[PDB]
């Protein structure tokens, strides 16, 4: 009774035909639809039955609204995604999309919104927070997807080497990266090896000087 | 993350086998959830992202299986901008141009609203530094800069029937860069770098670069057909594990930073020793715990010679004798970790890098960890004996000091108990009396950031695992019901659910559960069944 009903039948506005959802011995949902739009609608719905709090928390982080749930520790992350323009680039992306992708996204969130209207009890998190879930728009999935991979990869290393510049000097800062074991195993061609290129301080000099000045 | 594919001529089955495991922070509920979705157009099973339709990264559709590791392409550039006009103009070439300024506001639970400025130049938004002072950093990222059509790939991928069709279907994917490794029932295996990467100089990969000179601007996109790919390579083996994808003399600049090759090497080594790879062999490579550093650690500590302090000399003998396995059962593995943490801490303090994050330019949330960065570079500097950052110390002095410090920090716990993640629900610190219910139950696990079993940690914080396989899978391509998978806690996000935390048990053992594809087995095993009906 802290849990949504996972048996019987439940209505979804907008379905053309029934969809069957079987959860196995581990609770994994196997969803069987006729049409593709029904499939996506059912996936929105089933996602929310198991993971509503995750979904909305992840969306709030994407839209710079997580501090409304998490307090001050999420404040600086919210400010950053606002500065990055999450809503603007996700709406932009959505408008450019072909009709099948738009329809998939629309069907998906009509399933999410259907769950919100289904009268399930709310997850324990909403109880704790005194919160009510907010409805979903198609472009929201793009924001959630973007949040998942947000700033992964190279930016951290560049920011880090820049921060090291005035501390250890250029020659040293430019050695601040993950080890290569002495020589990389490459992916392509499989099995091939090669020595990575080290930094060319001579070509980097003007960037380095500019940053020294800027930081000092 | 890890993945591999083995060709039909090297498998026990005579069909492709794909296996691996994505590595992320253990945020709760796990980023990936297991789903099976069928309709008249497709019948697919794999990992979904709650809140996003489709199977962006891990799935098969009964013809092609696919899975990814993060490629470490370079997809984000930082620009040092020169501003004037009290922040209102930024230089481009020899002209200062109007910058976009606007105001925004967030609410904060239990505190006041924060108002702030959003400043944007032709490169992108200012993320660090104050433009009013004349210089700040802007970010131009493939994730934000131009219209992205990745979501069009999601409706095309389900229809692919071969490796090559899958790779066509992903055209235009740019949200994130993946080694997309695939296998099909026709017998092919592939690896594509699925990414949109701008064409621009190697130099941009090292540091924020001048926004005004034009030396550093993006010159269009590396074409789809120029992205690295290989299909049915002659050794019959593909491995990727965040390691450098192509040699740095490749004609497009693609990467400066990636993971060391330890994991790929160890995966590759075990696959090479087994030209009859079976589905059951995946689990043993997942669980691999051999540290790549035992040799270096042993040589150096050996050469260091007996210490005067008694606890420290004991730690030394133990490390010199260690078999280098990060096994859950191993107490000496905890002591190696304690030693490496103390070592990394000392090097970071000594060099002044600990305070590098004092600068206002460091203020990009969530921030960089000096210890968390230096930890990965220590092996290189130690191996090359490069004491350049140790302010007069030699490596032998750092090592000896680290033995002394680390010997006071030995809990004696087996590495499994020392490293056991404390899976922390996002609301556990705000509702500490609920922490017991909210935090899924966790078991002892080995590995560290260097081992194929990649349960890594936060070195500044302690030995506890903070990231690792969110899921493991093996695909038996063309005998699909033999595929297997697991997630680190379970399908449910409801702390009350019987499936909130039940997969943690097989996951902690490096075992997996059936990935069921036949509807007749699914019908036979359904625990609950629900109809979702028109209005
Ligand atoms: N988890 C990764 C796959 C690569 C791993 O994380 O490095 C991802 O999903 O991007």
């Amino acid at each position: 009774a802290a849990l949504p009903p996972l048996s019987g039948s439940l209505p979804i506005p907008g379905l053309s035909a029934s969809v069957r959802v079987r959860r196995d011995a581990w609770g994994i949902p196997h969803i069987k639809a006729s049409g593709e739009a029904d499939a996506y609608r059912a996936l929105g719905f089933v996602h929310s039955q198991d993971r509503l709090f995750q979904m909305e928390l992840t969306r709030r982080k994407a839209l710079g609204r997580a501090a409304e749930w998490l307090g001050a520790e999420a404040a600086e992350a919210d400010i950053l995604v606002r500065r990055l323009g999450m809503e603007k680039v996700c709406r932009r992306d959505f408008e450019a999309l072909g009709v099948e992708a738009k329809d998939m996204l629309r069907a998906y969130v009509a399933g999410v919104n259907a769950f919100l209207a289904s009268g399930a009890p709310l997850p324990v998190e909403y109880g704790l927070l005194g919160a009510e879930p907010e409805p979903w728009e198609p472009w929201h999935s793009i924001a959630v997807m973007r949040r998942l991979g947000l700033l992964m990869g190279s930016v951290w290393f560049k920011l880090w080497r820049m921060l090291a510049l005035p501390v250890v000097g250029a020659a040293n800062a430019l050695k601040l990266r993950y080890d290569d074991g002495g020589r990389d195993l490459l992916c392509i061609p499989p099995g091939a090896e090669a020595d990575r290129l080290e930094a060319d301080l001579a070509t980097l000099r003007p960037a380095v000087d500019a940053l020294l000045k800027a930081m000092g | 993350s890890n993945n591999w594919a083995v060709a039909p001529g090297r498998t026990a089955t005579g069909r492709p086998i794909l296996a691996g495991d994505p590595h992320r922070v253990f945020e709760i509920p796990g980023f990936y959830a297991q789903h099976h979705l069928a309709c008249d157009r497709f019948d697919m099973i794999g990992l979904t992202v709650p809140g996003v339709p489709g199977f962006p990264h891990f799935a098969h559709n009964g013809k092609v299986a696919y899975c990814v590791t993060h490629a470490f392409m370079d997809i984000h550039d930082l620009y040092l901008e020169q501003f004037a006009g009290e922040g209102r103009t930024a230089r481009f070439g020899n002209d200062f141009e109007p910058v976009a300024w606007s105001r925004d506001r967030i609410a904060v639970r239990g505190g006041a609203d924060r108002e702030f400025d959003i400043v944007e130049t032709r490169h992108g938004p200012v993320i660090a530094g104050d433009p009013r002072d004349g210089a700040a950093l802007t970010l131009r990222s493939v994730q934000f800069a131009e219209t992205d059509l990745s979501f069009d790939c999601l409706t095309r991928m389900p229809g692919a029937s071969t490796v090559a069709q899958l790779y066509d279907a992903t055209r235009g994917w740019g949200l994130i860069d993946h080694n997309l490794v695939a296998g099909d029932v026709a017998g092919s295996i592939g690896h594509l770098v699925r990414a949109r990467v701008p064409s621009r100089p190697r130099e941009n990969g090292w540091l924020p670069v001048p926004g005004w000179s034009g030396e550093h601007e993006w010159r269009g996109w590396i074409p789809h057909e120029a992205m690295p790919r290989v299909i049915d390579p002659p050794g019959g083996i593909i491995v990727t594990a965040n390691n450098r994808v192509v040699a740095d003399d490749h004609p497009d600049y693609l990467c400066t930073d990636c993971h060391p090759p330890y994991r790929a090497e160890r995966i590759m080594k075990r696959l090479v020793a087994n030209p009859a790879f079976a589905v059951d062999d995946a689990a043993a490579i997942h669980a691999d715990t051999l540290s790549p550093h035992v040799g270096l650690l042993r040589r150096r500590l050996e050469a260091l010679g007996a210490r005067d302090d008694s606890a420290a000399e004991g730690l030394r003998q133990m490390l010199v004798a260690w078999d280098g396995r990060m096994d859950a059962a191993s107490e000496v593995a905890s002591a190696y970790n304690a030693f490496r943490r103390a070592l990394t801490r000392l090097v970071t303090d000594r060099s002044g890098l600990e305070q590098a994050i004092s600068h206002p330019f460091a203020a990009v949330a969530p921030g960089v960890s000096p210890q968390g960065q230096v930890w990965w570079a220590v092996p290189t500097l130690l191996r090359d004996d490069d004491a350049g950052m140790l302010k007069g110390w030699s490596w032998d002095q750092a090592l000896s000091e680290a033995l002394s410090v680390a010997s006071q920090n030995l809990t004696g716990r087996s590495w499994g108990e020392e490293h056991r993640p404390r899976f922390t629900h996002p609301l556990a610190t705000q509702f500490p009396a609920w922490a017991g219910l909210l935090n899924p139950a966790s078991r002892p696990i080995g590995g560290d950031g260097d081992t194929v079993l990649a349960n890594g940690l936060v070195p500044s914080a302690g030995p506890q695992a903070t990231y690792g396989a969110l899921s493991r899978y093996v695909f038996d391509v063309g005998n699909w019901d033999n595929s297997r998978w697991v997630v680190f806690h379970g399908a449910s996000g409801h702390p009350a659910s019987a499936h909130y935390a039940d997969q943690n048990a097989p996951w902690s053992d490096c075992a997996m559960v059936p990935m069921l594809y036949s509807w007749d087995r699914i019908a036979a095993e359904a625990v609950t069944s629900q109809e979702l009906v028109p209005a």
